[PDB]
């Protein structure tokens, strides 16, 4: 049996967080997606020469079901805490998402990664340095990704798989 | 057949890879080709096609068109489509085989629009002015029947059946005594029935206008998705009320009675096919304050632990068992909406609005069909009601639950967790004892009805 990594995407709604996982799962020249099918959330990958399976949970759209976070969150080995670089509120919400993950996992050390997504050509309101500082305070990596161009996506996920392996 | 030029009538332009592309399959029950993408003119030509009627396409189009075309722009195109210019033996065939069918189809679209997507007209009274105008100008003995029909619907829209249900069950609280109603005083069968009725009306009130365009995630979600949001908020309030009931019952024996009663309510939700209710209980049990109460769950009967474990498995493997169980059952049921919300959002986010062929933009219809397939799957469970009698006092009790009170989510959430740590401290702190708070008996009346 190959190693299967259960990853959980968390973050504010209404700011394109769904793009991150979509762009990972779909091929680089395949812009089609059917969230209905099984292949749409499981992906075989080779990271640092060691093959594995990535099972990704992104509940994009279910933000109002706030009492379901703990349940959804407890299923994960590692977490992608996503915010939008054009939305300060989504950045300000990461502190609580992280405090929730820690409370659910009953641990101060949870494999976790901070992701700053650029979902449109709207004005950046969060400077990479603010985000890099925050990630350092928490002691986790920071990755920036582009929804338009697929830049950063693979690094965001692979950095988390590396964080799980080194835990 | 001979048709006029594109300079007089745009819909006459012939099919090509530059204005229309198809899927490799055909409509299963109709043999009609499935459009993948096309221009707005070509999509409107197929919406009002001369060779055959395309109901699925009309229902898909009218549900999802607002992303690519405005209501006022659509009316103009279907009006323009109706106003056909002429290009003997040739004329008699064109009038009968192309003018009469195309006109009949725009009138059918108008009837569908008015009957099923009337909200467009409630939000733009000029749109309704133009529809009533256009409809007035339509002449013909063939038309009179459909023009009469459209007018009869507009006026109705402007105005704005079973055997005997079971006997309402009572436990400690007696009928009329709202003052004493609570989780342990109301009958668990009646809690589940009354919540199922509430949650079923909440589910039936959600409309595709609230879903298409992922509008419940946007800044005007409170304006565009009121019923969906009331529905999600009711669910959230019930989970929070179950968590609160558990952690505010500090005596372990009383708390075990509380959790057992909630699992009894879950069992009745399973019996009623209330999947929303089932997950409200699962979510409450798997919350941070509840999940850690090992001393409470050690004292819960294996039968109840197994009931809870089976309900939880529905959620596992990305709702695999949930999705199968839902497919295997028939109405009435209250589905869990969250899956549909994620699938509509990801469909809309993960597919382009437009496809480009030979440097020309084609609207991506397939993306809209996939969204329309989900809205239809929502609607197939909204038709059948439950055969259960409403109890107005238990209904109002649940309608008015406010576990959070005047607190904010974090403030309340932290209070619930602190209560959890208070009643069952973190190891190696030994278990404290707490005084009993219920002056009535904790024995459950069971989930089997007392009356036949
Ligand atoms: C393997 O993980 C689980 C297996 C079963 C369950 S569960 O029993 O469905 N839920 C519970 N919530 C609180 C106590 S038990 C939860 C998690």
């Amino acid at each position: 049996h190959m190693t299967e990594y259960k990853l959980v995407v968390v973050g504010a709604g209404g700011v394109g967080k769904s793009a991150l996982t979509i762009q990972l799962i779909q091929n680089h020249f395949v812009d089609e997606y059917d969230p209905t099918i099984e292949d749409s959330y499981r992906k075989q990958v080779v990271i640092d020469g060691e093959t594995c399976l990535l099972d990704i949970l992104d509940t994009a759209g279910q933000e109002e079901y706030s009492a379901m976070r703990d349940q959804y969150m407890r299923t994960g080995e590692g977490f992608l805490c996503v915010f939008a670089i054009n939305n300060t509120k989504s950045f300000e919400d990461i502190h609580q998402y992280r405090e929730q993950i820690k409370r659910v996992k009953d641990s101060d050390d949870v494999p976790m990664v901070l992701v700053g997504n650029k979902c449109d050509l709207a004005a950046r309101t969060v400077e990479s340095r603010q985000a890099q500082d925050l990630a350092r305070s928490y002691g986790i990596p920071y990755i920036e990704t582009s929804a338009k161009t697929r830049q950063g996506v693979e690094d965001a996920f692979y950095t988390l798989v590396r964080e799980i392996r080194q835990h | 057949m001979r048709l006029p030029s594109a300079d007089v009538y745009r819909f006459a332009e012939p099919d090509s890879e530059e204005n229309i592309i198809f899927e490799e399959n055909m409509q299963p029950k109709a043999g009609i080709p499935i459009i993948k993408a096309g221009t707005v003119i070509k999509l409107i030509e197929r919406l009002t096609y001369h060779m055959y009627a395309d109901p699925n396409f009309v229902r898909t189009f009218l549900t999802t068109y607002r992303s690519f075309c405005k209501p006022q722009e659509l009316l103009s195109l279907i009006i323009e489509r109706f106003e056909i210019p002429e290009p003997s033996a040739e004329l008699k065939r064109f009038r009968k085989e192309y003018i009469q069918p195309v006109q009949l189809r725009v009138l059918n679209v108008c009837r569908h629009w008015v009957e099923h997507h009337f909200y467009d007209f409630e939000r733009d009274a000029y749109l309704l002015q133009r529809m009533e105008e256009f409809i007035g100008t339509v002449r013909g003995k063939a038309m009179k029947k459909w023009v009469e029909s459209i007018t009869k619907i507009i006026q109705r829209k402007k105005i704005a059946f079973q055997s005997s249900p079971p006997t309402v069950e009572w436990h400690i609280s007696r009928p009329g005594h709202i003052e004493t109603f609570d989780l342990l005083t109301l009958h668990p069968i009646e809690i589940a029935r009354q919540l199922t009725l509430l949650e079923s009306d909440l589910y039936r009130a959600v409309q595709p206008s609230e879903l298409v365009g992922s509008v419940w995630t946007k800044e005007d979600k409170e304006i565009n998705s009121p019923n969906l949001l009331k529905m999600i908020r009711h669910t959230t309030n019930l989970t929070l009320w179950f968590e609160k009931c558990i952690v505010e019952t500090e005596n372990l024996e009383e708390r075990v009675a509380v959790v057992s009663r909630i699992i009894e309510i879950l069992q009745v939700f399973q019996e009623l096919n209330n999947f929303n209710g089932v997950l409200e209980v699962v979510s409450a049990m798997n919350s941070s304050p509840v999940y850690r109460l090992d001393h409470t769950f050690e004292q819960i009967p294996s039968r109840q632990k197994k009931i809870l474990e089976e309900a939880h498995e529905l959620s596992e493997d990305h709702y695999k068992k949930y999705l199968a169980k839902l497919r295997s059952i028939n109405p009435p049921c209250v589905p869990f909406f969250g899956i549909y919300l994620t699938n509509i959002l990801k469909t809309e986010e993960g597919n382009p609005e437009v496809l480009k062929r030979h440097g020309k933009e084609l609207i991506n219809f397939s993306k809209r069909r996939k969204v329309a397939e989900i809205t239809g799957e929502i609607q197939q469970y909204q038709n059948q009601p439950y055969c259960l009698r409403v109890e107005s006092d238990i209904k109002r009790f649940f309608e008015n639950l406010n576990p959070m009170g005047n607190s904010m989510e974090k403030e309340f959430t932290d209070y619930l967790f602190n209560k959890s740590l208070e009643i069952e401290p973190r190891n190696p702190k030994p278990l404290p004892r707490f005084p009993k708070k219920y002056s009535y008996p904790l024995k459950s009346p069971g989930v089997r009805p007392s009356n036949p």
